RNA sequence: GUCUACGGCCAUACCACCCUGAACGCGCCCGAUCUCGUCUGAUCUCGGAAGCUAAGCAGGGUCGGGCCUGGUUAGUACUUGGAUGGGAGACCGCCUGGGAAUACCGGGUGCUGUAGGCUU
RNA sequence: AAACCUCCCGUGGAGCAGAAGGGCAAAAGCUCGCUUGAUCUUGAUUUUCAGUACGAAUACAGACCGUGAAAGCGGGGCCUC
RNA sequence: GGGGCCGAAACGAUCUCAACCUAUUCUCAAACUUUAAAUGGGUAAGAAGCCCGGCUCGCUGGUGUGGAGCCGGGCGUGGAA
């Protein structure tokens, strides 16, 4: 009988790490394009790491934050792909979880010979409503101490809402 | 080869400790400052015997090192290997030098030739725990030490409890009372001011 | 295991900020600039335009910083604009210009100058400033306080200073933040501004809605259906808002009752009671094991 | 030889105390200073521009000229033969008011009060300040009991 | 008694957890055409008022931490001045005055300025 | 173990060109928009001082400006060469 | 995580041994410091000070506002040793 202690999401973030820089990188942003339906924003390098090829400020990945009932439909087809199936270890100590895939060919989008194979990464943000004080401008404050979202009441969400079956460990 | 504790005796200069400005100096002679039944309670060592200086000098590592060997050498052969626990308390930080020659004195700054521990009037040099029964061996066993100090030393038995800082006439009902838990070493002093939790967690 | 951050040493060393920073409304940074005056002035107030946005209200206030605390000697909210004739629309910009418009004729009436440094009365929404007049008291001056609004183009807390400027108040001030100014052309047009001002971007929203689907007409604006509030009649209605204002900008206090004296609030417990709670509590769980063995 | 600079061994003179760093509060800008003000000199560490020169840390001055945001006092500084009254332009953050001449002007306030009252009177009350004065002899009591006796502690070795 | 807006002192105010909030309020919250800015009305800006103390915030509590203020530490350590004082020196004692800091043990957990509300 | 994204803690333990010290958290740090107060001219003061210079700096005053909505800030580099 | 041990393997079990974490404990720092002296360094201890009434200002100015300067007048009870 809780007012507004429902559990919904806050935003839904895609990222798609292509490696080193260039046609590949640009290639994999139209993935990411079609399937939001809006323009991918890039990620610089931190720093110079010869181990895996990279050096400073370079363009890396593309990453894209998707809000609103957009973000719900895409969680939803993603389910499909992982057969409604999690980890126990996807989901985090601050009661948010999420899952990487391999494939994008099966979220709807067609194969193209140029545009080769690009996997997702995925993760959910949950959320109250009054989650908002944390990022607003003038009165902000810590979003409470049983107004948080735990780990274990995050399971139970995913399980209410989609028929979870995650297997444990 | 080195010079004489006669150079090094007395507190000449500051405190000249080994650190970012003072690098380069060789390691102390002295490395473990505490042996014997180290791994003990504090029920079954009940003496708290002390070295306790009289002057206001330097002692070397070196020659705490050298009364180490010979207060351990006969304290295992009186009571015992582990029937004893001692404890050196100078651990030498202070840096003395040298001006080494093949010129005189244009630009002559010294350079590190070893630690040295700074001790003032009254402070504990050496302690020993044991068993009652081994009080006369620990007296005159910190007397052949006092022979590898330089300058006057005395005796002095203390009336702590162990290596602790409470008395030892009254350790006991504290531990029955529960006011104090031992951890080895040392014990463990339990305010009236924690969370009453703790306070829940002993007395059952 | 990994270490933990907030230790006893990490309170120890921790300085708290202010109390106002920590609660997060002043900006004390630009406090500084805002309210300091030059020391060669002597104890010269200056006169700062408070304007605080908030969710269902709208304060405007005048202030001058003593040492004990600056001096608010005049202040206008949003919601005495329903005894002027405002009854729905409080937090708009067109209530934003009525209450920096009421707290600038407040103001000149306290002081004596209601008659002098009239002001805007025809109003359009271009660039205007009081000028001082010779052989008169000389045209008050304050400057505006955003805090810790963005002030962006549009913003409900630059319709205040319109209000203020044509109130008959002397605020340095530019077009560039009033809605009208176009960014990439680089002019002002007044005729934008005077729109939300009357609030015609009110009524065209609401003329929008009635079209296109009535349910979240009904939705959006719910009180202003109550109390009978159509497109047609705002402009007017804000013109004899803005007029009621002029006459009788006074502001009269209400009636204190006598108090009833009761404590709402639970009050703060003793030493005493501190002492016998941790005593019952060791008591009541000393007699707990003694029952389970 | 040391080197000739303006902050030389401003280590803990120019440096804020403990829990005291971050925004300056605004209760010392805000004051006001006239001519003839009494001033000592105290310098913060946080504002950097017109600060004082070390040699006037702990001084006090008196007040010659008032600008916009800072304010020129007159110093005296001793330097090897003689005190110099010399002039100095400093930023409000290092201005205090010094609280040595409050305690006179306090008492000038309160001595004409006593110097109009019992003018009328005629009474030479006592106007000046005296120095502490013998202790007045007065009886001392003791209450039956008789004072106990103190005893020195005989020696034992704590350490 | 209490809240809002702007503050002064800047932890007695902070931090962690739990409980209570009548009314006004403060906010959560509903939307994006207009002003505005973002990859996304999440932030900002604007237009609102169906729900709510869940959160923010206010108050109270923790043999709470921290902080403030006291006792102890201790007239100890130190120190102005003095001696044809000691001691081989290292250093120490006395006269004269001043006078600390730990550990440990107590008490407290925001006052207050202006304007504007509620308890009519 | 370190490539990229999100959440939480985070008095600053990073960064502010350099050696070190001091100082700084909706900054003085990171990122953008616009600009050249790194412009012209009198005087006064501080720093070494002999209370003389050079260099450096500090308040001003007269102008032309930049920026910001405004208060203000800025006549080089957060201060000490 | 290295050595093993029952394990095909399993944060399943299992004695540990290692670094890490949490409460303790010994000893320090001229280029460390929460604290923090003694000795010292500036002041003020009146007539060049107060309290009044009024004029001027081209500076600042809701306000014969604020500030400064001019006047006229009264306080001697010489304002600690």
């Amino acid at each position: 009988e809780n007012p507004m202690r429902e559990l919904r999401i806050r935003k839904l973030c895609l990222n798609i790490c292509v490696g080193e820089s260039g046609d590949r990188l640009t290639r994999a942003a139209k993935v990411l394009e079609q399937l939001t339906g809006q323009t991918p924003v890039f990620s610089k390098a931190r720093y110079t790491v010869r181990s895996f090829g990279i050096r400073r400020n370079e363009k890396i990945a593309v990453h894209c934050t998707v809000r609103g009932a957009k973000a719900e439909e895409i969680l939803e087809k993603g389910l499909k792909v992982r057969e409604y199936e999690l980890r126990k270890n996807n989901f985090s100590d601050t009661g948010n979880f999420g899952f990487g895939i391999q494939e994008h060919i099966d979220l709807g989008i067609k194969y193209d010979p140029s545009i080769g194979i690009y996997g997702l990464d995925f993760y959910v943000v949950l959320g109250r409503p009054g989650f908002s004080i944390a990022d607003k401008k003038r009165r902000t404050g810590c979003i409470g101490a049983k107004h948080r979202i735990s780990k274990e009441e995050a399971m139970r969400w995913f399980q209410q809402k989609y028929d979870g079956i995650i297997l444990p460990g | 080869g080195r010079r004489p504790a006669r150079c090094y005796r007395y507190c000449k200069n500051k405190p000249y400790p080994k650190s970012r400005f003072c690098r380069g100096v060789p390691d102390a002679k002295i490395r473990i400052f505490d042996l014997g039944r180290k791994k003990a309670k504090v029920d079954e060592f009940p003496l708290c015997g002390h070295m306790v200086s009289d002057e206001y000098e330097q002692l070397s590592s070196e020659a705490l090192e050298a009364a180490r060997i010979c207060a351990n050498k006969y304290m295992v052969k009186s009571c015992g290997k582990d029937g004893f626990h001692i404890r050196v308390r100078l651990h030498p930080f202070h840096v003395i030098r040298i001006n080494k020659m093949l010129t005189g004195m244009r630009g002559a700054f010294g350079k590190p030739q070893g630690t040295v521990a700074r001790v003032h009037i009254g402070q504990v040099i050496m302690s020993i725990r044991t068993k009652l029964q081994n009080k006369e061996h620990v007296v005159e066993a910190l007397r052949r030490a006092k022979f590898k100090f330089p300058g006057r030393q005395k005796i002095h038995i203390s009336k702590k409890w162990g290596f602790t800082k409470f008395n030892a006439d009254e350790f006991e009902d504290m531990v029955a009372e529960k006011r104090l838990i031992p951890d080895g070493c040392g014990v463990k002093y339990i305010p009236n001011r924690g969370p009453l939790d703790k306070w829940r967690a002993l007395h059952s | 295991f990994v270490k933990v951050v907030k230790n006893k040493a990490y309170f120890k060393r921790y300085q708290v900020k202010f109390r106002r920073r920590r609660e997060g409304k002043t900006d004390y940074y630009a406090r500084k600039r805002l309210v300091i005056q030059d020391k060669n002035k002597y104890n010269t107030p200056k006169y700062r335009m408070i304007v605080r946005v908030t969710n269902r209200d709208i304060i405007c206030q005048i202030a001058y910083a003593r040492i004990e605390g600056d001096m608010i000697v005049c202040a206008a909210y949003a919601h005495e604009l329903p005894k002027y004739g405002v009854k729905v629309g409080l937090t708009n910009y067109a209530a934003a210009y009525c209450t920096g418009l009421l707290l600038a004729r407040r103001l000149l009436n306290r002081f004596g100058m209601d008659k002098i440094y009239e002001g805007q009365v025809e109003v359009t929404g271009d660039e205007y400033n009081v000028e001082s007049i010779d052989g008169q008291p000389g045209a008050f001056t304050c400057y505006l306080d955003a805090g810790l609004a963005r002030t962006t183009t549009g913003n409900k807390v630059f319709g205040a200073l319109k209000g203020a400027v044509d109130g008959g108040l002397s605020i340095p001030h530019s077009t560039k933040r009033f809605p009208g100014y176009d960014s990439e052309s680089k002019e002002f047009n007044a005729e934008v501004h005077r729109k939300h001002i009357m609030g015609q971007n009110v009524a065209d929203y609401m003329r929008y809605l009635m079209e296109e689907d009535e349910d979240a007409y009904k939705k959006q604006f719910s009180q202003y259906i109550k109390n009978n509030v159509t497109p047609d009649m705002m402009e007017e209605m804000y013109k004899k808002a803005h007029a009621a204002i002029r006459e009788n900008p006074v502001y009269e206090k209400k009636p204190k009752r006598e108090v009833k004296k009761k404590r709402w609030n639970r009050p703060k417990m003793s030493l005493a009671q501190k002492k016998d709670r941790v005593a019952q509590k060791k008591a009541s769980f000393l007699r707990a094991q003694e029952r389970a063995a | 030889t040391n080197t000739k600079g303006k902050r030389r061994g401003t280590r803990y003179m120019f440096s804020r105390p403990f829990r005291k760093h971050g925004v300056v509060p605004l209760a010392t800008y805000m004051r006001i200073y006239k001519k003839g003000d009494i001033v000592d000199i105290k310098g913060m560490g946080t504002v950097q521009k017109g600060m004082p020169h070390k040699c006037y840390h702990g001084k006090t001055g008196r007040v010659y000229n008032v600008t916009q945001h800072a304010v020129g006092i007159v110093v005296n500084k001793q330097v090897k033969g003689k005190i110099l009254a010399k002039r100095i332009n400093v930023r409000i953050e290092h201005i205090k008011h010094s609280k040595s001449r409050d305690s006179f002007l306090k008492r000038v306030k309160e001595n004409d009060q006593k110097k109009k009252e019992a003018k009328e009177k005629g009474t030479w009350v006592q106007l000046k300040r005296q120095p502490a004065p013998p202790r007045e002899a007065h009886f001392v009591r003791t209450n039956g009991k008789e004072p106990e006796l103190l005893e020195p502690i005989p020696y034992e070795f704590m350490a």
